């Protein structure tokens, strides 16, 4: 039995795609978003009178096992040195595995930091964080 | 073994 | 055997656990049940309402 | 005054939720003590008390 | 109160089981995921008013033989106290209140009031269904009657409602002293047919889901939690094996007593007395 | 046996409703509230003489499993991009499941931040936080 | 819905097992890591259309003798509820929706619309394969038909598509009430030849990997998790031992019921009534 | 055997009372207190010469299971909205359960913050914190 | 066998005494001490040239189960309200249980803060912290 | 069976090399990297218009069991005292164990801090952190 009226996304249900290639062995993606909501106050009451949006901000963080080939460094999406200055913005798509249908798009991603951890009883881990210009979904 | 658990009619 | 008797079992008859060939004793809280007030058919027990 | 909603836009509504919704409408826009809601079948009759002017 | 989860479950399961089994399309919906022949055989045998077989419910350790074709065995399990209040004060009351009740009733006119009559003295009124009164309506409760002003409401002179309320025992003060317990009961659907055991499992899970909304386990017996065992032979050395799949139902509930307080104080009095040293 | 004289709310006892629809698969709601209580001190004693209320503040935070349909983004309550500027305030109701009776109302909610976490052994989680203008209950 | 993981697994494994075994190069790829003679012997015995031996699948506790040369025994295991919703509201719907379906269909011209016909009434359309319509295309769904404007699309007058959609039961409101359960099923490949047991293990792991992409366990039965036991003699005192290696398949899934709501409200009405005090 | 020469208070031994009603289902009370003790230093030694008390401060924090009736909001001790401005100070008494004898009094309590947490496998929890003017015991 | 050449103090070996009475049911005592050691640096090297002591500071913190009698409040050592202004400094002695011989003396203790926690499955806990003027041992 | 199309690095797969000698008993290496990505905002919208890279930073941290010989102090890479002023920059290579092929190079490493922990039930641990001028990979 398979029902649509209730369903949740799961780690197996969702592809992560960059430039039309799926990202293998991605372990997590974390999207965070903030609007700077500021409350308005005045003489005459302690209550907030209004809220205003002032500054949009958001980041996408991805953890991945470091493959022997097609790393973020080998794919060119990450940067180790001054060549960060020569990487154009990229769009990261999170896509439904069954329907191949875009769930959410992060547009204009730009790398904040890049980590690699080499450890003796574990698989090596990449982690990367991007600032992005906006996010959207289409249906 | 005796027929306790499932019990069926006599043949006639 | 023992059964609690309810409106469904009155209307439908109690399906007996055993294949009863004959009854040697039958009774209730009110006393013995007389043979005009019970019947067995198809290994179902029917009782006066 | 009128504000009205129709057309299956809601689930599992109750007389209490109606009364709060009206006060949300009025609070953003008269006392909650002064209004009554009766729900029956598909109808919700909302009744407001009002104070006409008596002469002394 | 003191409570008995096993007797609650027996009392609640038996009528619900009967009312599902007398209603064919409910079973046809519950068993939609099973194999077609399993579904149709179960529905033919046990379901509908003409059903020649029957299911049964009862506690473990009876002295007689049971209907091993299909029988829900209820089996009281472990428990432990989990959360305590300061001073063990679970609550306090100014008026000894009984069980919660829901009753259907109709309005009637009486002396230019509308009134609803209830079978028992109203200790507290929680809700009159589908009505919220204004202050103008002059809502009052008295004894076992709810009363409601007629003047503006004449259209409702025969309005039909459900009253949710609770009994009063007596006018007395006290402290509800007690604690919370987490307690388990096991239920197993015995059948010598494995496909019947699997269907009885499905029906029981449906019944428990439906039970979660009942007032009994909304007010008490909260946080129903279900666990499921393997399907296995319960008895193995008859002319045939008897199978079942256990389920464990765990509930959180309050055990408590009404400690009444006889002491009452109704006047302070003041006096000045003079110290001449 | 069912007694009213003692009873506590539980996860099963309480519906969460927005715009007259129940929010499916909500995992938690956390309401927080602050009045800015400031103590008054003076020359002549170390004791506080008085307390005054100066600034009301409060937030409602909701965690939810990301459904395949009727997300906060699909319902429109959340915002992914600049369209946050076009969302009017909404009222969030917490309602008794048995009586359908309002327990507490949060009025004038406005989104502070919105998160989604995609992870490989778990169901995807939405989380959202709103500032609100006031809260009330009616009985 | 209520669900039965064991019957799902039986229904899903049997056709997949048949379709792999009738296809030699698939087995030749699956067994590439085994010893050459093991691989060739398995492929000779069980594989291809001419295969004289056969594999079999069924539940435990049959009353008859099985094909102990190679048999997948399916064995329903434990489970427990894991995550609950507030109010137990798993979802809500304005229109009672059935199972998800995928069907092949072809466009046809009708009255200067293109239409796709589907075998059942469309409760919701999820995707028309390889098409994204513009507003100009005037996409509409009606009954069991999808309809699509002809004018600009004449080249596609016989276009072949797959429709992903879901049934509707009826036009009614309600709440999907239920919870999530995590549940285990064991599967073991019995053979009196140890090398056959090892090959049946490999084939079963391949089948389960392939199963992860199916709509059934994408929409339900999510988060498949596999555990593997030792290889051991299951029975030890025949004329020969019977060997097997258990695997445990664990699934997370929803148990729920459609609680329909009959109450509907279609007009508010307002009245002012005057208080003369 | 029951001895007075050693005895400690315990969760079962102590009632919490507000306005002469016991608070049902209270889970904890935490009383904290500070005097601002400041050390005096001078040219000529590294040692502190003296300590002085400069500012008294204290709070009482109470956690409680949210009952269906007689909440802090229903009792009126808590405030959800602007009506906080209309709540007079209240005195909280901690009382010996056996002797009905006051152990400690917190005088002039005034609410700092109020929380409710709604969660799916748990009983709902109230928590409240008050600033108070002084504390005392009488014997 | 009992040897002096190695021995460590333990919770059972040590009495805590205030004003010549042992403190019953004390659960811990923590003594902390600081000298303000500041390093001297100069043009011409990165190395520290010298260290200087500039400001002595120390505290003694005591946790205790709240007895029904002879609390720190009943003993008068703690203060709940303004009467803190009338408590003279006290000396706290930590004493060898066998020899009745003073291990360390904290002189001129003065209370910083005082806590009580009332909780439902536990014994009630007092905790108190003092600043002190100096510490010493005598042998 | 051995496949290249998927493979991840692991603690056993990777050599760490300094000056052409492998570092024995290295327990972890952690490489971190930051670009100072700053968002550009303006009057007229809340959205970020652009992101700019402003300041590269990175560190390599290595934990190692303290050998009896060829410590970082004995190798001379670490410094205990003023002789830090006489250590030239060094390049740290992370190298594929199978192919002897450089995975990533950290160039111009310079020590920030150096730790040793001596503990009674454990092997002694060195830890060192370097700032580096750049990182690169070659293929």
């Amino acid at each position: 039995a398979s029902e649509a009226k209730q369903t949740v996304h799961t780690g197996n249900t969702v592809l992560l795609m960059i430039k039309g290639k799926p990202v293998g062995r991605a372990q997590s993606a974390s999207g965070q978003r903030e609007y700077g909501t500021t409350g308005v106050y005045e003489i005459g009451s302690i209550m907030p009178q209004e809220h205003v949006y002032l500054r949009y901000e958001g980041t996408i963080t991805v953890e991945r096992l470091r493959m022997k080939k097609e790393n973020f460094a080998d794919l060119g999406y990450a940067s180790l040195g001054e060549e960060i200055l020569k990487k154009d913005i990229i769009d990261i798509l999170v896509v439904d595995n069954l329907t191949k249908q875009v769930i959410i798009s992060y547009h204009g991603c730009s790398a904040n930091n890049y980590n690699e951890t080499w450890q003796t009883n574990e698989i090596v881990t990449e982690e990367i964080e991007f600032s992005y210009l906006t996010a959207s979904d289409k249906a | 073994k005796r027929e306790d658990v499932i019990v069926l009619q006599d043949p006639y | 055997m023992i059964y609690f008797v309810n409106k469904d079992r009155i209307k439908k008859g109690i399906p007996l656990y055993y294949d009863v060939k004959e009854i040697t004793y039958i009774a209730t809280q009110d006393g013995t049940v007389y043979e005009e007030d019970y019947e067995i058919k198809n290994n179902r027990l029917y009782l006066n309402e | 005054l009128e504000d009205q909603f129709i057309g299956t836009r809601t689930i599992n509504t109750s007389a209490s939720i109606i009364k709060d919704f009206i006060q949300s409408y009025l609070g953003r826009k008269f006392p909650a003590e002064d209004v009554q809601v009766i729900v029956e079948g598909n109808e919700a009759r909302i009744s407001m008390t009002v104070y006409p002017i008596r002469s002394f | 109160a003191i409570t008995s989860v096993d007797s609650y479950l027996l009392s609640e399961i038996k009528p619900r089981l009967n009312t599902v089994l007398e209603n064919c399309y409910i079973i046809d919906e519950v068993l939609k995921d099973f194999d077609y022949q399993t579904r149709e055989s179960f529905k033919e045998a046990f379901c509908g008013k003409n059903a020649q077989h029957e299911v049964t419910v009862g506690f473990n350790f009876p002295k007689f033989k049971n209907n091993y074709e299909a029988h829900y065995l209820i089996q009281l399990g472990q428990g432990q106290e989990t959360k305590n209040s300061l001073g063990s004060i679970q609550s306090s009351y100014f008026e000894a209140t009984g069980d919660t009740l829901v009753e259907s009733s109709t309005a009637i006119r009486e002396d230019d009031k509308l009134v609803f009559t209830v079978s028992k003295p109203i200790g507290e009124l929680i809700k009159v269904e589908d009505i919220e009164f204004a202050k103008y309506d002059n809502l009052q409760v008295e004894g076992n009657k709810v009363s409601f002003k007629y003047q503006t409401n004449e259209d409702y002179e025969n309005y039909n409602a459900n009253i949710i309320f609770t009994e009063k025992k007596n006018d007395s003060k006290g402290l509800v002293k007690g604690f919370t317990v987490e307690e388990q009961v096991t239920v197993v659907g015995l059948s010598f047919n494995v496909d019947v055991a699997r269907c009885l499992d499905a029906v029981l899970k449906m019944i428990l889901i439906s039970m979660r909304d009942s007032i009994e386990e909304q007010q008490t017996f909260q946080l129903q939690n279900l666990s499921f065992g393997d399907i296995a032979p319960i008895i193995e050395d008859g002319d045939s094996m008897i199978f079942g799949r256990p389920t464990i139902i765990k509930y959180t509930s309050s055990l408590d007593l009404d400690y009444t307080i006889t002491q009452d104080i109704n006047k302070l009095t003041f006096k000045e007395r003079k110290d001449w040293k």
